[PDB]
RNA sequence: GGGCACCACC
RNA sequence: AGCGUGUGCCUACCCUACGCCGGCAGGCGCGGGUAACCCGUUGAACCCCAUUCGUGAUGGGGAUCGGGGAUUGCAAUUAUUCCCCAUGAACGAGGAAUUCCCAGUAAGUGCGGGUCAUAAGCUUGCGUUGAUUAAGUCCCUGCCC
């Protein structure tokens, strides 16, 4: 019995809801206590350039934009049940990351 | 003798200690988030990063 | 029918106070009092003389509202906008020697102690004294 | 032209100030300097003293802007 | 408020004229090399109540205030506010004043007229000496 | 009449070590000093020492050239030729003793003072 | 001869 | 208040709480943070309440210069930047001509990011205070049918 955290990050949230959702239902089912999952703030890296190569013209701004999705999920629980249902959860650009407290 | 008089001069900081990881280019540089690409470099690799135009 | 700080003005609080702190006496006072300014955005020295009383009623005040601050917190508390000629206007923070030295004065009147978790704080003294002076403040408000 | 404004009272001045100030029905340290050839300062200080010895009223104080009114 | 019998409009201090009218603090100002916060440290200093006019002062008084006003280091006043702190020639801390400021400059721009540095050429040509740009400003008092 | 560097004549600038000297300098002058001097500043001191040690005694030492323009003037140059580099030509500089303190860049200008022709077709 | 625009006006 | 940044492959260079020393720029210790966790409840500036000044190129304005002190750097002179005394120029609202703007807008006021060993009078964003005028036209300018 062991409190375990799992903390997930992603970029875009379909996948990460996803994710959450299934480790949820997975945890549940095998009449475990679970909570969360907390959302973070979203994190907004801007970098704001000059479109043109060269210096001519009307000053122009390409703004691009990356964001970051962060999920928490508190599960009391031994270590090989939690593995159990992790490994089911590997999913393409969500990285999921457990520790104990 | 050469060996000592080859290459130096000092270059731990300034312009001359930095450039573009694409194209060796040492103006118009990004160091946000340790990119360290110039801004043409980054505009031609931005959708291959990660970074989208939403406004 | 008690009278904490927050019910009183705290302009004329921080005078009952500051007059309190004077009349007092024991309270301690640097040499360089009266050949400073207290920032380096200000122009000149403090019109009053027996400023070094008003500062510390103020810094007590302070204290009172919002415990565990230290010597850059204060600095940041008094620190104002900065005209520096013919360019723009910034923030400035105050001086440090004079936070500290009254951060020290306050200390020796068994008024402010060293926090835990780190700064300064109020003694249960010196809670008393800033709730027996809003106290008078009320009462001098009212009767008049 | 150059204004001259008197910076300490003088006989005549002070006689003038003691006599007619009080009945002026708007009194302000701006009118008294405007009518009376004083400076601010002065003009602040004298009303200062009218106001303690009880001889004219109060209406409002502001650090902009200070009222004073003739006896009723 | 009256205007006391002895009153003195115009002071002559240092060979230079005080106006009477205008508060002490800023009246001793018109003389060159005292500034608002070496005379606010000067007058406080002194003793003297700075609520009052350059002429309601005795004699005493001003006597006192030119005293201190020469000899700032025996009344406690830092070198930190002197003027002419570690002097090049003789190496002494002090605040100079009208006439000897005016001399003490002059030897200062000589100093480095005769010795050919960069600074002083550019004294003795009239242009900026601080490393500013000259190509668009500055063309006021030029042909 | 005698030269003194802030009450200080020449002899006892001469017997001073660095750090005693430091105090008689200026912000800047103490802050190289005591970050120290490399091996081309102390190069060029003992180049100058052995020429004005082969001086006859009634003429000046031979002149010695550097590159070296931000070399701080000690004491013990007062009396020596140097050689300055300005960027295309060595300028002649003999160190008198009022030059102590200052860079050996500030004797040798670096351009060519400006005097105006008529103005071209190009201004208005 | 019409229509539009505070990179036009009122 | 709000948007944001923070210890870096090469790559040296992060954000800073608290205690002491200095009048200030700063210097010493000793901790937290790879971050909704620490700076940080981001005690911002305008604004508000009192004090002094009193139409005087004035305590408006802060250019140009003198002498000192400290930080970044291998190196500061042709002043990197910063601090302290002193000096105290034009300027009293701007000719012909001309720019931007319709609601949380214009303007006022600060704060982040980029550049950055040292670093904003620029730019790109963010809040705070907060309007006058207009709901029309083709007269000027220009573009289309
Ligand atoms: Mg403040
Ligand atoms: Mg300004
Ligand atoms: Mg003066
Ligand atoms: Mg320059
Ligand atoms: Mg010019
Ligand atoms: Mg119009
Ligand atoms: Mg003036
Ligand atoms: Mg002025
Ligand atoms: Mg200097
Ligand atoms: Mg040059
Ligand atoms: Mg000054
Ligand atoms: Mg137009
Ligand atoms: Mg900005
Ligand atoms: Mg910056
Ligand atoms: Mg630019
Ligand atoms: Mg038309
Ligand atoms: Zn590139």
């Amino acid at each position: 019995i062991h409190r375990i955290r799992i903390t997930l990050t992603s970029r875009n949230v379909k996948s990460l809801e996803k994710v959450c959702a299934d480790l949820i239902r997975g945890a549940k089912e095998k009449n475990l206590k679970v909570k969360g999952p907390v959302r973070m703030p979203t994190k907004t890296l801007r970098i704001t350039t000059r479109k043109t190569p060269c210096g001519e013209g009307s000053k122009t701004w390409d703004r691009f934009q990356m964001r970051i999705h962060k999920r928490l999920i508190d599960l009391h629980s031994p270590s090989e049940i939690v593995k159990q249902i992790t490994s089911i959860s590997i999913e393409p650009g969500v990285e999921v990351e457990v520790t104990i407290a | 003798g050469h060996q000592q008089l080859y290459w130096s001069h000092p270059r731990k900081f300034g312009q001359g200690s930095r450039s573009c990881r694409v194209c060796s280019n040492r103006h118009g540089l990004i160091r946000k988030y340790g990119l360290n690409m110039c801004r043409q470099c980054f505009r031609q690799y931005a959708k291959d990063i990660g970074f989208i135009k939403l406004d | 029918p008690g009278v904490t700080v927050k019910d009183v003005n705290q302009q004329e609080f921080v005078r009952a106070l500051a007059a309190f702190l004077k009349k007092s006496g024991k309270l301690k006072v640097p040499e360089w009092v009266d050949t400073v300014k207290l920032a380096k955005h200000k122009e000149l020295a403090p019109y009053d003389e027996n400023w070094f009383y008003t500062r510390a009623a103020s810094t007590a005040r302070h204290l009172y509202l919002r415990g565990g601050a230290g010597v850059g917190s204060m600095t940041k508390i008094y620190g104002g906008r900065q005209r520096n000629g013919v360019m723009p206007s910034h923030f400035s923070r105050g001086s440090k020697s004079v936070a500290r030295r009254v951060l020290q004065a306050l200390e020796g009147l068994k008024m402010v102690e060293k926090d835990q978790d780190g700064g300064r704080k109020l003694t249960p003294q010196g809670q008393r004294d800033l709730d027996r002076i809003a106290g008078q403040v009320a009462a001098a408000n009212k009767k008049h | 032209d150059k204004l001259n404004n008197l910076v300490l009272f003088d006989k005549a001045t002070y006689d003038k100030l003691c006599k007619e100030v009080p009945n002026y029905k708007l009194i302000t340290p701006a009118v008294v300097s405007e009518r009376l050839k004083i400076r601010g300062s002065l003009a602040r200080a004298a009303l200062q003293e009218l106001l303690s010895k009880g001889l004219i009223k109060l209406v409002s104080k502001h650090r902009a802007q200070v009222i004073y009114t003739r006896n009723t | 408020l009256v205007i006391p019998e002895k009153f003195q409009h115009i002071l002559r201090v240092l060979n230079t004229n005080i106006d009477g009218r205008r508060k002490i603090a800023f009246a001793i100002t018109a003389i060159k090399g005292v500034g608002r916060r070496y005379a606010h440290v000067v007058l406080r200093k002194a003793d003297i109540d700075l609520t009052k006019r350059a002429g309601e002062l005795t004699e005493d008084e001003v006597e006192r205030v030119i005293t201190i006003m020469q000899n700032p280091r025996q009344y406690k006043i830092p070198d930190w506010f002197l003027n002419r702190q570690k002097d090049v020639k003789d190496g002494k801390y002090s605040q100079v004043l009208a006439n000897g400021l005016d001399n003490k400059l002059r030897e200062d721009l000589e100093r480095l007229k005769k010795i050919r540095a960069h600074r002083g050429l550019r004294h003795f040509w009239g242009l900026r000496v601080r490393g500013q740009h000259t190509k668009t400003t500055g063309r006021r008092g030029r042909t | 009449r005698k030269f003194t560097y802030r009450g200080v004549d020449l002899d006892q600038l001469l017997d001073m070590s660095y750090e005693q000297l430091m105090q008689l300098y200026s912000a800047r002058q103490r802050r190289r000093l005591n970050r120290g001097l490399r091996r081309k500043q102390h190069s060029l001191l003992k180049r100058l020492r052995k020429a004005k040690k082969e001086a006859p005694p009634m003429e000046k030492p031979e002149v010695v050239k550097t590159h070296l323009r931000d070399m701080i003037i000690l004491p013990e140059m007062v009396g020596s030729m140097v050689g300055v580099y300005n960027g295309k030509t060595f300028n002649q500089v003999e160190i008198k003793p009022e030059m102590i303190g200052h860079y050996l860049g500030e004797f040798s200008i670096t351009y060519k003072p400006v005097k105006h022709g008529r103005p071209g077709i190009g201004a208005t």
